[PDB]
RNA sequence: AAUCGCAAAAAGGUGGGCCCAGUUCGGAUUGGGGUCUGCAACCCGACCCCAUGAAGCCGGAAUCGCUAGUAAUCGCGGAUCAGC
RNA sequence: GGUCGCCUCCUAAAAGGUAACGGAGGCGCCCAAAGGUCCCCUCAGGCGGGACGGAAAUCCGCCGGAGAGCGCAAGGGUAGAAGGGGGCCUGACUGCGAGGCCUGCAAGCCGAGCAGGGGCGAAAGCCGGGCCUAGUGAACCGGUGGUCCCGUGUGGAAGG
RNA sequence: UCCCCCGUGCCCAUAGCGGCGUGGAACCACCCGUUCCCAUUCCGAACACGGAAGUGAAACGCGCCAGCGCCGAUGGUACUGGGCGGGCGACCGCCUGGGAGAGUAGGUCGGUGCGGGGGA
RNA sequence: CGCGGGGUGGAGCAGCCUGGUAGCUCGUCGGGCUCAUAACCCGAAGGUCGUCGGUUCAAAUCCGGCCCCCGCAACCA
RNA sequence: CGCGGGGUGGAGCAGCCUGGUAGCUCGUCGGGCUCAUAACCCGAAGGUCGUCGGUUCAAAUCCGGCCCCCGCAACCA
């Protein structure tokens, strides 16, 4: 409910609480400690009520996030299907598209080992 | 009005969006926004947010017209 | 019974912009929206969740009145239901509990949904006025983490005056409503 | 080429930081963005940055190595080779 | 082999009635709420409408006289309620019963009104169980509780 | 006594469905409010109450049409109480009295009694 | 209806004439062993001891009996 | 046609009585041991339940028509 898309963590750490939005991570999360000066990792809650209002704004409009990142990786991915490409066919059929070995593994594009007779 | 079981909501002052509390009397004290009536996409504003022109597709990598007819 | 600012908002900004589209002959033609039907529309608290109530009662600290349990229509096999069980939360916001519910949707609530973009605009039903449906509840200005527990979408009904679905448009988008296009 | 070069050996010592959670464990998978080879990178490489942050909380029945600087656990190195 | 009492419908020839090892179905229960009252309310369904959510959970809209519902079979009846909900309640009374319905007998069935004493209602009024039509067993023999009517000379008791 | 209106009875949809209009001084309604009585499985929606600023949009009222629904003959026929003849039969015919249902022509956007409150 | 007895862990029962422990094998998990399905073996979760109301200093062994299964008996107009 | 019982994972059986409740054995596919096959050890897979109506909120289960397995009959004096 809180920043930017849902609630950031209270009780944790402003270098850590970072990253768990859909577009950061710790690499990311130097704009907070760097960009805006903020404390060293003392935690979300523990933040000066106006420090913690002054990063809602420097994050939202700097990048891209949640449900627009969301779709932004999603629907970039259509147009793969609608020329046909190696990349969009083998993502129609859900198979390793980043090209690599589909014989032994390959589960995680696949799903639990569908077994058969 | 049901005299008793409905919240008596007092007027609240909304501290919401970035200089506006919109008053209306809600049966919460007092309100915060992270996201508001004030910014926002379809509110007003072209809202480019930090989205441009569809991230570089497709002729907007540069480094073309090698080519020179 | 009071004076809020999206009452007066109806008032002195979209009477005129209304008579300016349809030009009413009458004072009354006029749209202005009526019934304010909230549905939480449980069947969460089927043959189980007593529990219903600390979801209604938020119901209730986000509408202002407590809301009417509405039962089962009849028994139903596959939905694990008896005629009788509670099923619905039903609160009808009529009068001056509409504009002060009404424009803390708009200004505070509806923007605060996340990646909000209009409102489908077909959902319009043709006969009279209008509805349309939620995806949760945390969203209103009432509560935040600790104080909502399950979640919870929930359907909201107008019931304006407007005879044709063409005028209801501008009643509503003028009101304060933003559309998808 | 015991000249100089690949060369910071890593485990280690030392300061700090985490705080029992699919997590700062874990790095699979993926979208766009880059360097290097080689005509060449769709099948098809390798490295790099963003982000994504998956199974896994210790392994069914069964089964392997090793008797001392050996098991275990660390980094480095050549040969194949443009690259891998 | 099947049947045997009861109710619904049809046969049944527009009164009632009418047979067949004629054609189709049900009953041997149920309800301290499903009852009495007073207040209040209105279906099924269809179309559009909408987070989960559906052909059908719930909320909104416009169209609906009755095709829903009325515990359960069927017919008649039925929303100007007999059906849905709430408050108080216990007439699911005691003593009767003018007059009839049916009818070979015996059973079955309707009941105004009077008396006692209460229920709901402001009151007019309504209540002697359930929308009605099945949910049943004559008499003998005995059990239990009362009454305190007889009690074998007589007061009791036994028994009735 | 004539007319409009309100509250109502009655014939039983010729009354009604729908669309088109017009009526607010009167009377009726919406409308104003929640203080009071009263009131909602939530809501002054409804029931209630104190009102009279707005209005005739809604409803209702008077009216207009006939698309729907509705009512609907005359003529003929089916059938038949009664009386006859006819065929193996399934069944058919004549007399006398009665005589539909559909359908056709057409009718219909109501008709009125009691009191009250306006008009002359 | 009236005399007989209890209704015990999830599935059986000894606690019990004389109250004192919120009871034992099967079943079940983990464990040593097994080649195994096994017996053996060490630790375990399970009582509101049918309930209700009592008798005391608490009760599961002593009561009023609710309860409603097993048991026996006799009657059936 | 008359009555009686039956029809459910591939084979054979429970499950119906008291509806919501799908189990036992085999086998089958995957894996183990083994030189290998069986054995045995570890896992999983597999039935809208004869067929149709229908009762109910809902049917393997209740009900009725029809198809079929099986059991006694159809007395011919
Ligand atoms: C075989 N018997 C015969 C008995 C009689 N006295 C003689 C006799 O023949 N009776 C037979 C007479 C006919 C009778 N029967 C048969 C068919 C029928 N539809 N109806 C009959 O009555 O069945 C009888 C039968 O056989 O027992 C004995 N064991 N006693
Ligand atoms: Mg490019
Ligand atoms: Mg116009
Ligand atoms: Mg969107
Ligand atoms: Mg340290
Ligand atoms: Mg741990
Ligand atoms: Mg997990
Ligand atoms: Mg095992
Ligand atoms: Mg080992
Ligand atoms: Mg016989
Ligand atoms: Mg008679
Ligand atoms: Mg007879
Ligand atoms: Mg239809
Ligand atoms: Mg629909
Ligand atoms: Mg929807
Ligand atoms: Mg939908
Ligand atoms: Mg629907
Ligand atoms: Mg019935
Ligand atoms: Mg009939
Ligand atoms: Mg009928
Ligand atoms: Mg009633
Ligand atoms: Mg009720
Ligand atoms: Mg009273
Ligand atoms: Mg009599
Ligand atoms: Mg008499
Ligand atoms: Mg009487
Ligand atoms: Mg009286
Ligand atoms: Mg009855
Ligand atoms: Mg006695
Ligand atoms: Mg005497
Ligand atoms: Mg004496
Ligand atoms: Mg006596
Ligand atoms: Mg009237
Ligand atoms: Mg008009
Ligand atoms: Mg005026
Ligand atoms: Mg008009
Ligand atoms: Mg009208
Ligand atoms: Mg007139
Ligand atoms: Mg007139
Ligand atoms: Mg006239
Ligand atoms: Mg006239
Ligand atoms: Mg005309
Ligand atoms: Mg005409
Ligand atoms: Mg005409
Ligand atoms: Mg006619
Ligand atoms: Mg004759
Ligand atoms: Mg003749
Ligand atoms: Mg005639
Ligand atoms: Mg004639
Ligand atoms: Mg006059
Ligand atoms: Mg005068
Ligand atoms: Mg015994
Ligand atoms: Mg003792
Ligand atoms: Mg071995
Ligand atoms: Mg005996
Ligand atoms: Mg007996
Ligand atoms: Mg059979
Ligand atoms: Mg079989
Ligand atoms: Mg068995
Ligand atoms: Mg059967
Ligand atoms: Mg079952
Ligand atoms: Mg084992
Ligand atoms: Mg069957
Ligand atoms: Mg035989
Ligand atoms: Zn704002």
């Amino acid at each position: 409910a809180r920043i930017a898309g849902v609630e950031i963590p209270r009780n944790k750490r402003v270098d850590v609480a970072l990253t768990y939005i859909y577009g950061i991570g710790k690499a990311r999360a130097k704009e907070a400690l760097e960009k805006t000066g903020i404390n060293p990792a003392t935690r979300v809650k523990d933040l000066t009520e106006a420090e913690v209002v002054r990063l809602r704004e420097y994050v939202e409009n700097t990048w891209k996030l949640e449900g627009e990142l969301r779709a932004e990786v999603a629907a970039n991915i259509k147009r793969l299907m609608d020329i046909g490409c190696y990349r969009g066919l083998r993502h129609r059929r859900g198979l390793p598209v980043r090209g690599q070995r589909t014989r032994t593994n390959a589960r995680t594009r696949k799903g639990p080992r569908k077994t058969v007779a | 009005m049901k005299e008793g079981i409905h919240p008596k909501l007092v007027p609240a002052r909304i501290i919401c969006g970035c200089g506006n509390v919109i008053e209306t009397y809600s049966t919460k004290p007092e309100i915060y926004v992270e996201v508001c009536s004030k910014c926002h996409p379809f509110y007003t504003g072209q809202q480019r947010f930090v989205d441009t022109e569809g991230r570089v597709e497709r002729f907007q990598r540069r480094y073309g017209d090698s080519y020179r007819k | 019974p009071l004076d809020l600012a999206l009452k007066r908002k109806y008032y002195e900004e979209v009477r005129p912009e209304l008579i300016r589209r349809f030009g009413y002959q009458n004072v009354w033609e006029v749209p202005r929206l009526e019934k304010v039907v909230i549905n939480q529309g449980l069947g969460e608290a089927k043959e189980d969740a007593r529990i219903l109530e600390k979801a209604a009662q938020e119901l209730a600290l986000i509408t202002g009145q407590k809301p009417a349990v509405t039962r089962a229509k009849k028994s139903i096999s596959n939905f694990k239901l008896r005629k009788g069980m509670p099923i619905g939360l039903r609160v009808t916001l009529r009068r001056d509990r509409m504009w002060i519910f009404l424009e803390k949707l708009l200004n505070v609530a509806l923007p605060r949904i996340r990646d909000f973009r209009g409102l489908n605009p077909n959902s319009f039903d043709g006969r009279g006025n209008y509805n349309l449906g939620l995806r949760e509840q945390l969203i209103f200005p009432e509560i935040t983490y600790d104080m909502v527990d399950a979640l919870r979408g929930m359907d909201i009904a107008v019931v304006t005056t407007a005879e044709t679905d063409e005028e209801a448009r501008a009643l509503l988008e003028l009101l304060g409503f933003p559309f998808r296009k």
